[PDB]
């Protein structure tokens, strides 16, 4: 049986809102309702989208390498920007939300995941100057 | 002296009585040294003769 | 305040001379309690909470942090917001001496007549913490039997365990309620964990009460022997004394197979604190480099170095974070019949209408029936609004951020023009309308008269405007606010300047600010969780 | 004409115009306010941009090569 | 050799262009003063 | 009595031998919270003292000497074996919390 | 068996009469909500050693604007496909006059088949899915914001209202999902609408290449 | 060096034995612009 | 008033100010404290060893002997040294009522006071403050260095260039690199861009 990623699948209704589905009422009130959910360790997104009885509209994996594979590049700026947001709320704090949008804005503008490490933000193609104070030095200056 | 394995660090059970759990220093070489308590005895050898 | 057997003051009647100019707040204090707000006496302050800074003086409420410490929407702020940063200055400077200079009169210390309890409370203490200790040996006794089964996901171990930490868990709870319903109000203790300015109530049930539980490596106590913790036990035991329940309290002293364990507990802290530094000085240098060639330029667009766009409006409206608040929309939330009942303006009761307002005022209105044309067409603005609102919200919540806060503008021009709400007054129900949209034509976050970009004025501006008029609603203001002519064309001047102010400028270094911005949380945060 | 700028002085343009002013006074330059009493040329300086009497056009770079020119006295000052 | 000495940590770039010591510059330990602004600071006077 | 065990083989002298040297001049160490007792055994090796006897002959760099030391009012009974009453470091003053 | 098959070429069929309406192109009502049990009955109730053969499930639509472009889509049989395979259907096209095509591949190709359809570049231009892929719409999933494409006429009017060059605008590599969904060729600009907590709506831009 | 207690926050200060670098602005427009936007009434709230 | 001072559990702090006798706080036979904490330090860390030795050690000066503290003795209560207080005529839990020294009026609080066992550490002031102004420079690189007077420049790192950027802050950025630290002129060609 199964999909051979996924190894151990849980089983829960939640507590909280935000794991509840919210359905606007006749009257128009807000209702929140509980919901049992399937957890996994281990991902494989492809084939669980594709199974009866599993909604497609709200699959989500916090994989962002595998969302950037399955549904696209704005799906990984607004996934990302939501796994931000739920490291920094964890604590209790809150950041603005100008920056969250700044950072996943930017590291997701020219089509492709670019990563903040060394080899993202060096194939950015800037001049001569800027890329010799970054480990290169003088590879760069003579390939200039 | 920068390893982040915990391990190597962490109190463990067997040191009672012959290091001491409180004193160690703090920064970079956090439980990397240690000091001895008051009547722990280090033994020097023999043969086995 | 009391003129005939002594001229006495009140702390409040001193306090209220250094609170600046005229500004209006509404705080809370720690110990308002949850069951007051509902029922009767709710503006009477039996405690002496709910504090109210009304035309700038303090009627009620003892201050603490939640008022003046760093917080959203505390005096300090709401000072910075109206007066400006000059007179904020001499607030914090007026504030700190006065009080250290009265603080000399009254005094303040900890003794440990400020960190024991009455014999009625300890015997109390002794007594639950055995009965916890029993339980936890009956659940030790059934697992040998084997009488457990383990949950799904869960093995026979595990769920032991669980059951074990909540039995302890409870067991605090109790000490806690027991110690904390013992404090006096001279005490000092309390009289700092109240305050805000240090402690914690954890430190007051560790000195009393409890020490606790230790861990290391986010369990209890590890057989680190052959099947013991420390060669005074007995192998293959499992109760609360002999992997870490700390039963003693700071005050009693600590037994020696428990001295170190505490020692074990606090090694564990002291190493993942210098842990967590050396993280902190790279992750946050790293992200400030590659993000710090991001700016505002001079067509509001956020550009990179090579100019190549990447944001076409700083922070997707155009605004800068200094000057935005916390506020409410209340349009998505209620059902359709109070909404119905709370913006509709209906004329058809034709007293309701008389009460609120001036006689002649809405006679006229009626006979014209192009007003009621009008009013009638702006409820429906209203509910288009309320239904994309309910969208672009799916969840439920109203607490947005937004610029200049509403209420408070509005509660200040209640009182520059001394508005008396017990009398019907006059405000033509139109002029409301045809003013709102004027001033919703006059604020232009992207400068364009071609069909394009009024398209995206039109979008970017989108959500204020919903809570302006939502605010702004024709009903609303007639009913609840009454106000004057005149004080409605003040209401309106200002709340242009303060958007006109709001625009972020263009030549910030917004992308090294945002990048320190992610650099903070990235320091705050556990280690490991 | 068509200028998409802002009339309004922003943060950066107001600490430059008043440091270069300065500078210009310190090395006896003819004032354009009637002081009184004042001598810091730092002074001086702030209470000629508050009359609107500050002879200094600023030349704004829009980010496609153009730019524009508006003078002092045109823009409103932030504060 | 000249490679070695244009190279990485304290070479001549990543520890004479970017990072450089500047003159003008004094510290001295913290003590309160509650007597003083928020805008001021008490500078001892052989510092000054 | 009914007991926890009946076969001990060993017993100890005393629990407080537990504590190094720098660590066994603190009174009532089990009474503080933990990271505490840490950071004072690495702040009493820096504290001005009489370090030894003949400090007039031992031209050292960098010496420091107290004028009047004395001996603790509170003192554990470990502090014997370390000769702590015969080179003290510390002078009993008279605090005040307030 | 057989009703996991029947399942899944109904799913299938149903995600594609989706995907060339979103591209513009002219389907009947009825055809995008017809239910399992109409498609059982009209294409028959199995396809093990059934009517339906993955043949006679082939689709052939006419754009909205103009009728004569017109496109095809073809199921192959075989578990991956060959050369002269797809030059079968190359000469399907040849003879109806129809250069658009699609290819829902079972489960693979071959290197050498990878060759031979990015030759023919100016004629008989080919989209090579996978059955995979197509059983869920990913365009209704929540991440997943609002594509529109823009005319040539439209990409003119904002390099001139905002003064830009075509190189400044942000990039997207045309071999992700949603490129492909929309069938977008390099030099395309496609508009994304996404509606923001501070703003209400915000409206970015994408450049293909 | 001598400062105010409502600065120790954003400093993340204490005043047992830290130390605190001062630099003095040279020219007359760095001090007019140090003067004009870092004063620290200027800077009570925070962007973050 | 920058020397270093630590108690017996981990309480340093530096000195804040010197008053003289006739201005700290007196008791009512005249004993002023030679030092004043903050009663702030406490709860935060939950030293109540420290709260011990002061109530120990004004039974110890009263009575004559020296006290214990071996840490597990279970012999001394504080019930035990309280009772042990009260016989010599003070309160039982070390509060006192003092006045205050300026004004001569009490004190609305009583203060807890008794003598505990400071030690002086190592940093002094008068080793850590140093200043430079227009120093000796280098020779190879003309960058500030070291003199006889033991005062050099502090180092301008890499995250204060960017507190700086966002400050916005172009004229102190350039004056604090440039101006400050080895300023040069050199002639450059136009046509071409060699030196001249
Ligand atoms: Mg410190
Ligand atoms: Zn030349």
């Amino acid at each position: 049986q199964g999909i051979e990623q996924i190894s151990k699948v849980y089983m829960h209704l939640p507590q909280t809102d935000n794991k509840k589905k919210i359905i606007i009422t006749e009257d128009g009130e807000f209702k929140a309702l509980q919901e049992w959910i399937l957890e996994t360790d281990g991902v494989s997104l492809m084939r669980v989208l594709s199974e009866k009885d599993v909604d497609p509209v709200r699959t989500t994996s916090n994989d962002i390498v595998e969302i950037f594979t399955v549904l696209g590049i704005e799906a990984v700026r607004k996934a990302l920007e939501r796994e931000l947001y739920h490291v920094i709320s964890f604590d209790g704090s809150y950041v603005n939300y100008r920056h969250l949008a700044l950072l996943c804005d930017t590291m997701t503008c020219r089509g492709h995941l670019m990563a903040i490490t060394r080899h993202g933000v060096n194939r950015q193609d800037t001049g001569p100057l800027m890329k010799c104070s970054f480990e290169e030095t003088v590879d760069v200056l003579m390939e200039a | 002296r920068d390893g982040k394995l915990a391990k190597p660090r962490q109190l463990h059970n067997t040191l009672w009585g012959m290091v001491c759990p409180a004193e160690t220093p703090e920064g970079h070489a956090v439980g990397l040294v240690k000091n001895l308590a008051l009547m722990a005895y280090i033994s020097v050898g023999s043969q086995p003769s | 305040a009391i003129l005939k057997p002594r001229p006495l003051w009140t702390g409040k009647q001193i306090f209220s001379l250094i609170i600046p100019g005229h500004i209006n707040c509404i705080r809370t204090h720690s110990t308002h309690p949850d069951d007051e707000d509902s029922g009767p006496y709710k503006h009477i302050s039996p405690g002496d909470t709910k504090v109210v800074v009304e035309n700038g003086e303090l009627i009620m409420g003892i201050l603490c942090k939640k008022s003046l410490g760093t917080s959203a929407g505390s005096l300090v702020h709401i000072s910075y917001l109206e007066m400006g940063h000059d007179i904020t200055r001499l607030f914090y400077s007026n504030i700190q001496t006065v009080i250290n200079n009265w603080l000399l009169i009254e005094g303040h210390t900890i003794g440990i007549g400020d960190s024991i309890a009455d014999s009625k409370t300890y015997q109390d203490i002794q007594n639950t913490i055995k009965k916890a200790k029993q339980d936890v040996i009956e659940v030790i006794e059934k697992a040998h039997n084997n009488e457990l089964e383990p949950t799904p996901g869960n093995t026979l171990r595990q769920t032991f365990e669980n059951q074990v930490n909540r039995i302890l868990n409870d067991a605090r709870d109790k000490t806690g309620s027991s110690a904390q319903k013992s404090l006096s109000e001279y005490n000092n203790f309390k009289s700092m964990v109240v305050s805000g300015a240090k402690g914690s109530k954890i430190n007051i049930s560790q000195v009393i009460a409890v020490v606790g539980q230790q861990n290391v490596e986010g369990k209890r106590i590890p057989f680190g022997f052959k099947h013991r913790t420390l060669p005074h036990f007995i192998k293959d035991d499992y109760g609360p004394e002999s992997r870490g329940f700390v039963e003693n309290s700071y005050l009693a002293g600590l037994t020696p197979t428990e001295f170190f364990f505490h020692a074990m507990g606090g090694r564990e802290g002291l190493i993942d604190t210098a842990v967590k530094t050396a993280e902190t000085g790279y992750i946050q240098r790293r992200l400030i480099k590659s993000m710090e060639s991001v700016m505002v330029k001079y067509d509001a667009t956020v550009r990179n170095s090579i100019n190549q766009v990447v944001q076409l409006r700083y922070g997707e409206d155009g605004l800068a974070g200094e000057s935005v608040e916390f506020q409410n929309l209340a349009t998505l939330k209620p059902s359709n019949k109070a909404f119905e009942k709370k913006f509709r303006f209906d004329y058809t009761n034709e007293r309701a209408l008389r009460r609120t307002l001036q006689e002649d005022l809405v006679k006229d209105v009626l006979s014209n029936a192009h007003i009621q044309n009008e009013l009638e067409r702006e409820f429906e603005r209203m509910r288009e609004d309320r239904e994309v609102l309910r969208v672009i919200f799916p969840t439920g919540d109203s607490k947005v951020v937004l610029p200049c806060n509403l209420l408070r503008m509005i509660w200040n021009a209640q009182k520059i023009f001394h508005i008396n709400p017990r009398l019907p007054s006059d405000l033509h129900p139109i002029k409301v309308v045809e003013g709102v949209k004027e001033l919703s034509k006059k604020l232009v976050i992207v400068n364009g008269d071609d069909p394009l970009s009024r398209q995206a004025q039109e979008n970017a501006t989108l959500l204020f405007n919903i809570h302006l008029r939502s605010t702004l609603c024709s009903r609303r203001m007639a009913e609840e606010f009454r106000l004057s002519g005149e004080a409605f064309d003040w209401l309106l001047g200002e709340i242009e300047s303060k958007f006109n102010q709001a625009i972020a400028h263009p030549g910030e270094m917004v992308g090294a600010l945002a990048a320190q911005s992610l650099g903070e949380p990235a320091t705050q945060m556990t280690l490991n969780t | 004409q068509k200028r998409i700028t802002t009339p309004y002085m922003t943060k950066y343009e107001r600490a430059r115009v008043l440091g270069t002013r300065a500078l210009q006074i310190a090395m006896c330059a003819p004032v354009m306010v009637e002081l009184e009493g004042e001598t810091d040329p730092l002074l001086i300086a702030m209470k000629e941009l508050k009359a609107r009497k500050i002879p200094i056009i600023i030349r704004r770079y829009l980010p496609d090569g153009s730019y524009e020119d508006w003078g002092v006295d045109e823009l409103i000052i932030s504060d | 050799s000249l490679k070695q000495r244009l190279k990485g940590k304290e070479g001549r770039v990543r520890g004479n262009l970017m990072g450089k010591r500047v003159d003008f510059s004094a510290r001295t330990v913290i003590t309160p003063d509650p007597n003083l602004s928020i805008d001021q600071v008490g500078v001892p006077r052989s510092i000054a | 009595e009914v007991a926890y065990c009946s076969t001990y083989t060993h017993c100890e002298i005393h629990p407080s031998m537990i504590l190094g040297v720098c660590a066994s001049i603190i009174p009532f160490p089990d009474h503080n919270q933990s990271p505490r007792n840490t950071y004072q055994s690495a702040m009493g090796k820096q504290a001005m003292g009489v370090y030894i006897t003949n400090f007039h002959v031992r031209m050292d760099t960098l010496a420091h000497v107290l004028y009047y030391p004395q001996k603790p009012l509170v003192t554990t009974r470990s502090m014997e074996y370390l000769r702590f009453r015969e080179l003290p470091a510390g002078i009993n003053s008279i605090v005040a919390i307030a | 068996d057989d009703e996991e098959e029947t399942y899944r070429l109904w799913k299938i069929r149903k995600t594609i009469m989706q995907l060339c309406h979103d591209r513009g192109y002219l389907v009947t009502q009825d055809e995008l909500d017809q239910t399992l049990e109409e498609f059982k009955a009209q294409f028959g109730d199995k396809p093990s050693e059934g009517r339906p053969r993955r043949t006679d499930l082939t689709v052939l639509v006419a754009h909205n604007d103009d009728p004569t472009d017109q496109m095809f889509v073809f199921f192959p049989e075989e578990p991956k496909v060959g050369i002269k395979t797809i030059k079968v259907y190359c000469q399907r096209m040849q003879e109806e006059n129809i250069t658009r095509a699609l290819i829902v591949v079972q489960q693979g190709m071959t290197p050498s088949a990878k060759q031979s359809l990015v030759d023919m570049a100016p004629k008989y231009i080919l989209e090579q899915f996978l059955q995979q892929e197509l059983l869920i719409n990913i365009t209704e999933h929540e991440l997943v914001p609002e594509h529109v494409v823009m005319t040539k006429e439209e990409v003119t009017e904002l390099l001139a209202r905002y003064k830009l060059r075509e190189n400044q605008l942000p990039r997207i590599q045309a071999g992700d999902p949603v490129a492909r969904y929309f069938g977008i060729k390099r030099g395309q600009v496609v508009k994304i609408i996404r509606p923001s907590e501070t703003a209400g709506r915000y409206i970015t831009y994408r450049l293909v290449q | 060096f001598r400062l105010n207690l409502s600065v120790t926050t954003p400093y993340n200060a204490d005043f047992d034995g830290d130390e605190m670098n001062l630099h003095l602005p040279q020219s007359l427009e760095t001090r007019a612009e140090i003067q004009e936007l870092a004063m620290v009434p200027r800077m009570i709230v925070t962007p973050q | 008033i920058g020397d270093k001072f630590a108690s017996r559990h981990g309480q340093k702090g530096t000195c804040g100010i010197q008053y003289r006798q006739e201005d700290m706080p007196f008791t009512c036979e005249g004993i002023t404290p030679d030092i004043i904490i903050n009663p702030h330090a406490i709860p935060s860390r939950m030293t109540i060893g420290h709260l011990i030795e002061c109530l120990q050690g004004k039974v110890s000066a009263n009575k004559g002997e020296i006290g214990d503290a071996t840490p597990f003795n279970d012999a001394v209560n504080v019930q035990k040294i309280s009772n042990l207080l009260s016989d010599y005529g003070y309160h039982l839990r070390g509060n006192e009522v003092l006045y205050n020294g300026f004004t001569g009026r009490k004190i609305t609080s009583q203060i807890f006071i008794g003598p505990t066992y400071y030690q002086r550490l190592k940093h002094m002031v008068d080793d850590k403050i140093h200043s430079r102004a227009r120093g000796p420079i280098q020779i190879l690189n003309r960058q500030p260095m070291e003199g006889r007077s033991r005062d050099g420049g502090l180092r301008f790192g890499e995250m204060e260039r960017d507190c700086q950027i966002a400050h916005g802050a172009a004229q102190f950025l350039r004056e604090r690199l440039f101006e400050a630290s080895d300023p040069y002129q050199v002639h450059v060609c136009n046509l071409c861009g060699i030196m001249a």
